[PDB]
């Protein structure tokens, strides 16, 4: 069996908690976001500094590539970080040099071990040039 | 899985979708995208109540079965969980069944929304297929 997506994870009552307090503080969440819509694949798992995450992903319906939430939930529910990535709709140079023309925006106040344990998550796409 | 654009042009192009119903190989590549960034594990639960399968995002309504959908008509005669495969053969043999439904692409409002009439060449524009 697949590990849980993210709609499943959410579905237990720690990691819904942990999602919510996420948001704690943001303003001008998208929705997309915010209600945890659109294609996810299954969870991974990952240890950070001898701490356990999953890290979880989502995209916004019909515009996947370039809108994607990387999210990594600490393992004893005690918090959950995310990374939204924007990407602009120019099929040109944006399809071979994403990084230089993307936007990000985190929420839940990551540290920058955890950014980077999520940078590192996004550039693992084979189209992450 | 997610797929490289080239590898994934190729591997529709081997799977005879070049062309198919008269839609260039830089279409399917651009739905792809935008309907799942590539990635054959993905899952959606859609605006109409059911969900969307694979790097096509095939519905469980209408097209592949998946047991939990009042009403499946399962119109490409195959579970929703051969969608989620590595070998994208099933995605391929059922997408050529929606494509030939009478509406060409259209069905997929993804791609008529953000792929038709653009420059879709542009998805293998490189790939030297």
């Amino acid at each position: 069996e697949e590990q849980p997506r993210l709609f499943e994870l959410l579905g237990q009552p720690g990691y819904k908690a942990t999602w919510h307090a996420m948001f704690k503080g943001e303003s001008d969440v998208p929705k997309w976001v915010s209600d945890a819509s659109g294609p996810s694949s299954p969870s991974t798992s990952l240890s950070l500094e001898g701490q356990p995450y999953v890290l979880a992903n989502s995209c916004k319906p019909h515009d996947c590539g370039n809108n994607r939430l990387l999210v990594a939930f600490r393992g004893d529910k005690s918090a959950a970080y995310g990374l939204q990535v924007s990407l602009p709709d120019e099929p040109a140079e944006v399809m071979q040099t994403p990084s230089k023309y993307a936007t990000y925006r985190w929420y839940g106040e990551p540290s920058r071990q955890v950014r980077e344990l999520l940078m590192k998550q996004l550039e693992s796409d084979p189209n992450w040039k | 899985k997610v797929f490289g654009r080239c590898e994934l042009a190729a591997a529709m192009k081997r799977h005879g979708l070049d062309n198919y119903r008269g839609y260039s190989l830089g279409n399917w590549v651009c739905a792809a995208k935008f309907e799942s960034n590539f990635n054959t594990q993905a899952t959606n639960r859609n605006t109409d109540g059911s969900t969307d399968y694979g790097i096509l995002q095939i519905n469980s309504r209408w097209w592949c079965n998946d047991g939990r959908t009042p009403g499946s008509r399962n119109l490409c005669n195959i579970p929703c969980s051969a969608l989620l495969s590595s070998d994208i053969t099933a995605s391929v043999n059922c997408a050529k069944k929606i494509v030939s439904d009478g509406n060409g692409m259209n069905a997929w409002v993804a791609w008529r929304n953000r792929c038709k009439g653009t420059d879709v060449q542009a998805w293998i524009r490189g790939c030297r297929l």
